[PDB]
């Protein structure tokens, strides 16, 4: 199960940093896969940080 | 040894003349690729749903049910003028269908796993047409024929009226060249 | 919420991106003759470009400070296809290729050219279960419950603990 | 005598379903996923295969067709996308101003970016082979041409491939033919080499020279006559070279003089173009014919006239080397592998003769204005020859093990290198020790007086020097030669060393390379390199077969992982192990070459001069202060020299930014290889089958991890790729956008 | 066999050349059927033959009449080529003969394992050979026929590259080169 | 077809390919008549 993870984790992050230099190399920064971390920001919400 | 309609190729091994619509044609041999038995059930339903398709194209043109939606004459720009909710009730319907007809057997490892079942053959004969032997004979090589024949059609209704787009007919007293 | 974000409609720094691309595409244009093979590929990357900026601007997906699109990918519907939808699809092929792997390889194990059978493969066999992998989902569900799916923690080899 | 079995195999596709049905051990078929490794790996070891000579023979000549079918297909493939997708005519006009392309991308996602602006009203990758060169100093002006010679390319490719296989499947030659050595010599020299340079000749002074005279005095291509009207039309030819007036006559009659309008002795390089002068190649060519035919003159074949080759060999014996060349013979017409040996290194030596003489002396019109040709030639060059050595190394390694019999070698010069082996190693180790303190020491003192604020007691041009007086006073002999030491030449070989500044455009194409403390430092630090490369390979090859730890490593063959852990650790005693660390070596050695080039011509060489004739070169002669620390190579060589690859993204330059990180990551992806080692992972790959077994789906084929030697073998082969994809990008994004 | 090739009388019988099928008086001086099988040479012969023929007749017929549409509209035959690859009608050809080649594909394999003969479609509509003797006379024909057709065609292509004229055209006029 | 044949057709790397090409181009030629898919339009 660790490794599951490890290759898991491994090939999406490795995959979408390499999406988005590909993608911003041909000149469409656009076109990059970016996700928000809502969850870390709900998280500093809730500690009272008012921007989100 | 020869196939009958291509007489300069070997006959393909699956095909030995028995089953209605066999006239030994498999000239790139697709039946040694995947299981007769389920070609032969899928060449009946694609025939099955270009029969009905092919009189739904011709009626569609000239009748209609009630309300601007379900009109227009043209049937695959009809598609994506009728009611979007209407067509997944049509989906989800032929779904039951697809289960219910095939006893929940809808793969090629299982649909024929009853030796009894034979391919196109639900047991669906309201009127008992097919009571004499002979004649259901017949019939079956009839259903098939038409059905080729109603393939070829719609694949030609399809793309003269993405060529066109106008109906079958229209397009045949309007004939206009390329 | 995510007011730290707005629609890319909305966003100038989005329409100067558009702008920006294109002015670029435009200096590049001008060097070439009207007519020629170059002009037309300059002309088809413009329009291509345009079509993409205007794409994202009638959809609804939202845009940082930087003037890109940010995916939000928590599970609301309004989000439904940044990335819920995508999984499903991914769940549904992905799932379909390890099922029907799965049954050809068993398949074959009850064969006398098990081995032959993974290095030159039986392609009416593999076409046959490739065929299959539709309804992967309740198959895999009803081998569970069957007590198929799995073997017994006692039939497998583990090593001295 | 030709000798010949024919219908030896029969041809049938029985066999291509049949994997590894060439080896007695692969035949089996598989029970592990090592099997899959293992029938890639021995596919080619021929001799591994079966014991007969003749059989391995007759495979070996099959193969070599096979490799010429797909040089012909790689060549065939150039000459069609110059005729198709190039702007070689539009270069062929303006090739001052006209960058050349011919590859173009199809508009995918975005990838139409890398068509990039080289002019002529055309948009595609910039090529850096030198192809456009080529074509132009071989008279071809039109496409039309391009498109034929691709045609006739395929057409030799598909007769290679017949020859393959016919020669293997339908008349395959016996061993007694392939040992006829002595007849093989005379026709390579004679034949191959020998009419190859003077068929060349022949194209050269009936093609080249009249097209590039009418191109150089400035007619527009279109305007040209086609080739065959020179030789149909004399006079064409005499208005350009009147000496065709008097045709074939004095030639017959010797009086050879008379041809010194096409056949020269200038030296120096053509002004227009900054290449050499075509009439110096045609005489070198023809001079060159004549020395290779009377070579090919020398070997007995089927009459009483030449040398046996047995016979030279076994007199050359004298009073310190016993039974001397007696039993070479013998080897180098019964082992494959020795022969191997032998023409890799000189095949990878003559690569990097090839890599300087071109720089130096470009051959071909508008190559040396062209820094982006000049740099790429160079650095190929340089690395093919590099591989071939190592090659070398590995292959007389496999001899020893497999091919040397001490019957063979008593008391001959072979037997007496093995048995002061110990001598031999020792004292190169030390050389080589001495090499790296006197040499790399010198940069670390260099950079620790720096660093403290001491640049007078630095090692540098302005404080402690170290003048390299004899490659100075090499230059200065260079430079006094013609019409002196060489009467009857006009100007130097080379403007390298020494004289004037050629410039074509407004750009530097040659110019002198002065030699200082910098160069006298890396010149040592190549002397380093290639020392210990060389230590490391000879040390394989002088142990391959046994050693004061492993008495019987030849019973354990070439290729094997150690002998255990005993005996303290015998982990990579085997020659491959010596071939692996040699890679390493070979990798840093070149890297360092190919650098001190790079630097060295950008800082001292290249650049733009001025009306006034002031020169400004790429990066202002940075190299004598910079190039003599550590510091400088990093900071004034890679971190400003990167700028160009590093700030690619968005340009028709941004494949290399790809390609420079995509390299950097399988560089780095090596490093998992080289280590660990397969017990972890063998480990691993058990906890995962557990959970294949579980949910039943563990394969049959067994999964192993990868033997010792493939974790070794994998481990080199993407530190290489990932180092040398690298320096390509680097130096390509760089020279692409100054050059 | 006859020891002696009939066509070149200084010249040995060619070895794998048995002297019974159609065709044959001896000729294969470079011995290409010392290496490749005869009966693959004589599928790629037949082929050759039969599209050279098509091609001698359509040349001559095109120039003496098209079809009486603008769409056709007379032209040189050799210039009809790049017209109609525009217009699609070549591309329409080109469908067809794939398909036909794509199945040949086969023919030809099975011909190789010894089950077919070389260009043998057993194709006879009016069946103008029901007996052997005139099928035989008829196969030396094709092949006579056949050989002549791939040399003219030779012929109608390179002298209209040359003379600029068509096949009537230049027997019209008969102008002699400078 | 010659069953030889079809056997060599028929072994992993071949297939692999063959397999891979196939998906890739599938691939490519979706986003050649579909281009810049981030997600899924609704
Ligand atoms: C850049 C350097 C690098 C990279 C990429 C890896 C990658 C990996 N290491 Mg390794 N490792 C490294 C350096 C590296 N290591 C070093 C220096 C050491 C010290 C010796 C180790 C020691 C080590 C140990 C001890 C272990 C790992 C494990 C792993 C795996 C971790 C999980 C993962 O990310 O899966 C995702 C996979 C990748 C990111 C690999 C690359 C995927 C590529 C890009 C796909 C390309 C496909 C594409 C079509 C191109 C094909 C090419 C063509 C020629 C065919 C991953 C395969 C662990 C493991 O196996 O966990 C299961 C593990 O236990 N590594
Ligand atoms: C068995 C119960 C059942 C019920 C309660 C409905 C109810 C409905 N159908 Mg559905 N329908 C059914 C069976 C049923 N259908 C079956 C079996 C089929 C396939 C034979 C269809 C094919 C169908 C179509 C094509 C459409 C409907 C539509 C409708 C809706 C509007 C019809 C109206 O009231 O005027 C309504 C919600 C219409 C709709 O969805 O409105 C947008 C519509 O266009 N139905
Ligand atoms: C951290 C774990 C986590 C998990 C497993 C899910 C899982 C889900 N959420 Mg998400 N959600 C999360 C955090 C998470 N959410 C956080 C921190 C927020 C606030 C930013 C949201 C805001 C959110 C909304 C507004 C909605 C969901 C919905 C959903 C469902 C689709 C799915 C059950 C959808 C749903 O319908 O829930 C039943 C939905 O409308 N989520
Ligand atoms: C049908 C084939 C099949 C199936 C159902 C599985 C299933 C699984 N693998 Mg395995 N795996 C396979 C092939 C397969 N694998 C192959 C060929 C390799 C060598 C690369 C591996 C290497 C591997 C590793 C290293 C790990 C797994 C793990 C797992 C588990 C978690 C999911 C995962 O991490 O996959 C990841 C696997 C890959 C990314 C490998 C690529 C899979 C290929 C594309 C499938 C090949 C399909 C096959 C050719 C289809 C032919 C069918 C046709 C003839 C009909 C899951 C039980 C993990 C685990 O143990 O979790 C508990 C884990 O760490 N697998
Ligand atoms: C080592 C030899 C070599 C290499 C590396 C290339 C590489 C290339 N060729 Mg070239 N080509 C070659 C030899 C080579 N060719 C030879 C010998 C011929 C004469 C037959 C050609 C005739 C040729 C044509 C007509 C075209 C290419 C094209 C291409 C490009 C795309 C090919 C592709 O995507 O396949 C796709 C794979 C399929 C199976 C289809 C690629 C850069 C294409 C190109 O440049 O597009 C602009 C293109 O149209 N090549
Ligand atoms: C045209 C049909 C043909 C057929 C049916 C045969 C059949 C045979 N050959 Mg023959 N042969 C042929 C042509 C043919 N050959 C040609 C053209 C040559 C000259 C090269 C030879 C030279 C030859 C030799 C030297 C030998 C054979 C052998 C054999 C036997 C085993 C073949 C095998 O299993 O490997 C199948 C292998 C392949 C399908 C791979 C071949 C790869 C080619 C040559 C190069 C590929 C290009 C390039 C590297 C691709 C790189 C891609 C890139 C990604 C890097 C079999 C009877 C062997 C034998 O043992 O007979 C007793 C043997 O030693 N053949
Ligand atoms: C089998 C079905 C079939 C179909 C549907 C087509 C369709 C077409 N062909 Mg193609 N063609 C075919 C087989 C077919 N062809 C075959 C077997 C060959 C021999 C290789 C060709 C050789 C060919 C050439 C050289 C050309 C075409 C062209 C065309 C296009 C003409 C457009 C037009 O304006 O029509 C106008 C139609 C009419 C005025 C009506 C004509 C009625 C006839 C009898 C056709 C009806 C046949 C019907 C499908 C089947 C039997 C009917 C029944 C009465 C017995 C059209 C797309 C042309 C093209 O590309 O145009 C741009 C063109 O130049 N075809
Ligand atoms: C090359 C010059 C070598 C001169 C050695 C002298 C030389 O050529 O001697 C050659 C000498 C000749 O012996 P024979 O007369 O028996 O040779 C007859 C031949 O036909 C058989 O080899 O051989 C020896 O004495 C053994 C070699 C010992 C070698 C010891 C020194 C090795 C290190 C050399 C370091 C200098 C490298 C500088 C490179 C630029
Ligand atoms: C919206 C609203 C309207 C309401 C709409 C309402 C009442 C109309 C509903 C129409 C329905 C009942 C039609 C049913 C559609 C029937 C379908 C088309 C049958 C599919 C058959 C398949 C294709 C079988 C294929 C196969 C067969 C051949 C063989 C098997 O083996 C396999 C399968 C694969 C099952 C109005 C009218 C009031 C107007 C107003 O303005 C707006
Ligand atoms: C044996 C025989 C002897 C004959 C020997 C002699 C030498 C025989 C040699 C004949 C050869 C040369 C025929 C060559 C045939 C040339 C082919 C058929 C050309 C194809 C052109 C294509 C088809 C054009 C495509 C075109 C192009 C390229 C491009 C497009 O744009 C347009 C089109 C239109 C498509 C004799 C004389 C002694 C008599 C004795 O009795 C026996
Ligand atoms: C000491 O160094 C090492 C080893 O031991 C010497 C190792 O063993 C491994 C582990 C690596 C292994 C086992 C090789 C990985 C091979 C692959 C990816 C499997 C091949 C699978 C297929 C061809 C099937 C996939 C099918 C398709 C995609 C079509 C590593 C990392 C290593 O550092
Ligand atoms: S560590 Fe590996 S290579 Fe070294 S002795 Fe042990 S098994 Fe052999």
């Amino acid at each position: 199960h660790l490794s599951w993870v490890s290759l898991f984790l491994g090939f999406h992050t490795l995959g979408i940093y390499v999406h988005n230099d590909v993608v911003v190399a041909f000149g469409s920064p656009e076109k990059q896969i970016l996700i928000e971390p809502v969850f870390a920001q709900w998280i500093q919400a809730a500690s009272g940080k008012a921007l989100y | 040894t020869k196939s009958l309609s291509v007489p300069f190729l070997e006959r393909p091994k699956n095909l030995d003349g028995t089953a209605p619509g066999d006239v030994g044609f498999d000239p790139l041999y697709i039946s040694d690729l995947l299981d007769i038995q389920w070609l032969r059930e899928s060449e009946i339903k694609h025939g099955r749903i270009c029969m009905l398709a092919a009189v739904g194209f011709i009626v569609q043109e000239f009748v209609h049910l009630p309300g601007e939606v379900f009109s227009n004459k043209v049937a695959i720009d009809a598609l994506f003028q009728v009611p979007s909710g209407g067509l997944w009730q049509i989906f989800l319907f032929i779904g039951l269908l697809e289960f219910v007809m095939n006893k929940g057997k809808m793969t090629p490892l299982d649909m024929f796993s009853d030796p009894n079942r034979k391919p196109g053959d639900f047991g669906f004969d309201p009127l008992g047409l097919g009571k004499d032997p002979q004649a259901r004979k017949r019939y079956e090589v009839a259903e098939i024929k038409n059905g080729r024949l109603a393939m070829l059609a719609v694949g030609g209704f399809i793309h003269h009226m993405l060529l066109t787009h106008q109906g079958v007919v229209e397009q045949l007293t309007h004939f206009r060249s390329l | 919420e995510f007011n730290n974000l707005i629609p890319c409609k909305e966003s100038k720094i989005f329409n100067k991106r558009l702008e920006s691309t294109i002015k670029k595409l435009e200096n590049k244009l001008s060097k070439y003759e009207v007519g020629s093979s170059s002009y037309l590929a300059i002309k088809n990357t413009i329009n291509k470009t345009n079509n993409r900026f205007h794409k994202y601007m009638e959809s609804g997906v939202l845009c940082g400070k930087d003037g890109l699109p940010h995916l939000i990918a928590d599970g609301r519907w309004s989000h439904a296809g940044e990335f819920v939808i995508p999984s499903l699809l991914f769940i549904y092929i992905s799932g379909w290729i390890g099922w029907v792997g799965r049954g050809y390889l068993s398949a074959i194990k009850n064969t006398n050219k098990a081995i032959e059978n993974e290095i030159i493969i039986d392609v009416p066999l593999a076409l046959k279960f490739m065929s299959s992998g539709f309804i992967w989902p309740l198959s895999a569900l009803r081998e569970y419950t069957k007590g198929d799916l799995l073997m017994k923690d006692s039939e497998v080899t583990i090593s001295p603990r | 005598k030709v000798l010949i079995d024919r219908n030896v195999v029969p041809t049938n596709f029985e066999k291509w379903s049949k994997p590894g049905h060439f080896s007695r051990s692969l035949a089996k078929g598989p029970k592990t996923t090592t099997w899959i490794w293992n029938l890639h790996a021995d596919a080619h070891d021929f001799d591994s295969h079966t014991n007969s000579l003749e059989e391995i023979s007759r495979k070996i000549f099959s193969a070599h067709f096979g490799q010429l079918a797909v040089i012909f297909i790689w060549l065939s493939g150039m000459y069609f996308h110059g005729a198709k997708f190039s702007n070689y005519v539009a270069w062929l006009n303006n090739p001052i101003n006209i960058k050349p392309s011919a590859q173009v991308v199809w508009p995918i996602i975005g990838q139409e970016i890398l068509n990039a602006d080289v002019g002529g009203g055309f948009q595609g990758i910039q090529i850096t082979s030198g192809l456009f060169q080529l074509w132009r100093a071989s008279g071809i002006t039109n496409e039309m041409q391009l498109y034929v010679t691709a045609i006739g390319g395929l057409f030799m490719a598909s007769l290679m491939l017949f020859a393959g296989w016919f020669h293997y499947h339908k008349a395959a030659p016996k061993l007694e033919w392939f040992q006829n050595v002595e007849s093989m010599l005379n026709h390579h020299l004679a034949g191959l080499l020998g009419l190859g340079s003077l068929g060349w000749t022949g194209h050269l002074i009936h093609v080249s020279l009249p097209i590039n005279k009418l191109l150089d005095s400035g007619i527009v291509p279109a305007q040209i006559p086609l080739p065959h009207e020179f030789i149909l039309n004399r006079n064409l030819m005499s208005e350009l070279y009147p000496s065709f007036n008097k045709g074939l006559l004095p030639f017959f009659t010797l009086n050879w003089n008379e041809y010194n309008d096409f056949l020269t002795f200038k030296g120096g390089l053509n002004p227009v173009t900054g290449g050499l002068w075509l009439t110096d190649i045609a005489h070198h060519h023809l001079a060159i014919a004549v020395i290779f035919i009377i070579a090919g003159h020398m070997y007995r074949t089927n009459w009483s006239i030449g040398h046996s080759l047995k016979e030279i060999l076994d007199a050359h014996k004298g009073p310190f080397t016993g039974e001397g060349h007696r039993g070479l013979f013998e080897i180098l017409t019964t082992s494959w592998h020795a022969q191997l040996a032998i023409n890799l290194a000189m095949l990878g030596s003559l690569s990097i003769i090839v890599a300087h003489h071109m720089y130096a002396m470009p051959p071909y019109p508008y190559l040396a204005t062209d820094y982006p040709t000049q740099l790429s030639l160079f650095t190929h060059h340089m690395w093919i020859g590099g591989f071939c050595i190592v090659g070398a190394g590995a292959h007389a390694a496999i001899f020893m093990v497999r091919d040397y019999s001490p019957a063979q070698n008593y008391n001959n010069l072979l037997d007496r290198v093995i048995r002061h082996r110990d001598a031999i190693i020792s004292h190169l180790n030390w050389v080589c020790i001495f090499l790296g303190f006197h040499s790399f020491g010198l940069y670390i003192h260099n950079d620790t007086m720096r660093a403290l604020g001491r640049p007078q007691d630095m090692f540098s041009d302005v404080a402690i020097q170290l003048q390299p007086i004899f490659a100075q006073w090499i230059q200065n002999c260079h430079s006094i030669a013609p019409g002196n030491t060489a009467p009857n030449v006009l100007a130097t070989t080379s403007y390298v060393f020494g004289g004037d500044i050629i410039s074509v455009g407004n750009k530097i194409a040659i110019m002198p390379m002065s030699l200082g403390t910098a160069d006298f430092m890396v010149h040592h630090i190549h002397a380093f390199t290639i020392h210990v490369t060389a230590l490391i390979l000879l040390k394989g090859v002088l142990f391959a077969r046994n050693s004061r730890l492993i008495p019987d490593k030849a019973n354990l063959g070439f290729r094997f992982p150690c002998d255990g852990p005993g005996r303290g650790g015998t982990c990579q005693v085997s020659g491959w192990d010596h071939v692996f660390l040699g890679l390493f070596w070979m990798y840093n050695s070149l890297s360092i070459v190919i650098f001190h080039f790079s630097w060295k011509m950008q800082s001292d060489v290249w650049g733009t001069i001025s009306s006034s004739g002031d020169i400004s070169h790429i990066t202002r002669g940075n190299f004598a202060q910079s190039a003599i620390t550590i510091n400088g190579w990093l900071r004034d060589f890679l971190w400003a020299q990167a700028s160009q690859v590093i700030q690619s993204y968005g340009s028709s330059s941004s494949a290399y930014g790809l390609m420079f990180l995509g390299a950097h990551f399988v560089w780095a992806f090596s490093l998992m290889f080289l280590f660990s080692g397969r017990g972890y992972w063998q480990e691993l790959i058990e906890s995962i089958v557990w959970a294949h077994n579980k949910l039943k789906v563990a394969p049959s084929i067994q999964p192993r991890a990868l033997s010792i030697t493939q974790g070794r073998a994998v481990g080199v082969a993407h530190y290489l790729l990932g180092g040398i994809a690298t320096t390509w990008a680097f130096f390509l994004a760089r020279i692409i956008a100054i050059g | 066999k006859p020891k002696w090739s009939k066509a070149l009388p200084f010249m040995l019988w060619p070895q794998n050349l048995d002297g019974t099928m159609a065709g044959d008086v001896g000729f294969d001086p470079f011995g290409f059927t010392n290496v490749f099988d005869v009966k693959w040479m004589r599928e790629a012969e037949l082929k050759h033959c039969r599209i050279a023929m098509l091609a001698a007749l359509g040349f001559i017929v095109q120039e003496l009449w098209t079809f009486p549409y603008p769409y056709f509209s007379k032209v040189p035959p050799v210039l009809a080529h790049d017209v109609y690859v525009k217009t699609g009608g070549m591309s329409q050809i080109l469908l067809f003969v794939i398909f036909f080649e794509v199945i040949s594909l086969f023919a030809v394999s099975q011909m190789m394992e010894g089950k077919r003969e070389p260009g043998v479609f057993h194709f006879d509509p009016l069946g103008l050979a029901k007996d052997p003797d005139t099928f035989r006379k008829y196969e030396w024909s094709e092949l006579r026929n056949g050989r002549l057709a791939m040399i003219a065609v030779g012929g109608f292509i390179h002298q209209y590259w040359v003379t600029k004229q068509g096949i009537f055209e230049q027997l019209a006029n008969f102008r002699p080169l400078s | 077809m010659n069953k030889d044949l079809l056997k060599y057709l028929s072994t992993a790397p071949v297939l692999g390919v063959i397999w891979i090409a196939i998906t890739a181009a599938i691939i490519v030629e979706f986003n050649r008549l579909y281009p810049d898919a981030l997600f899924f339009p609704l």
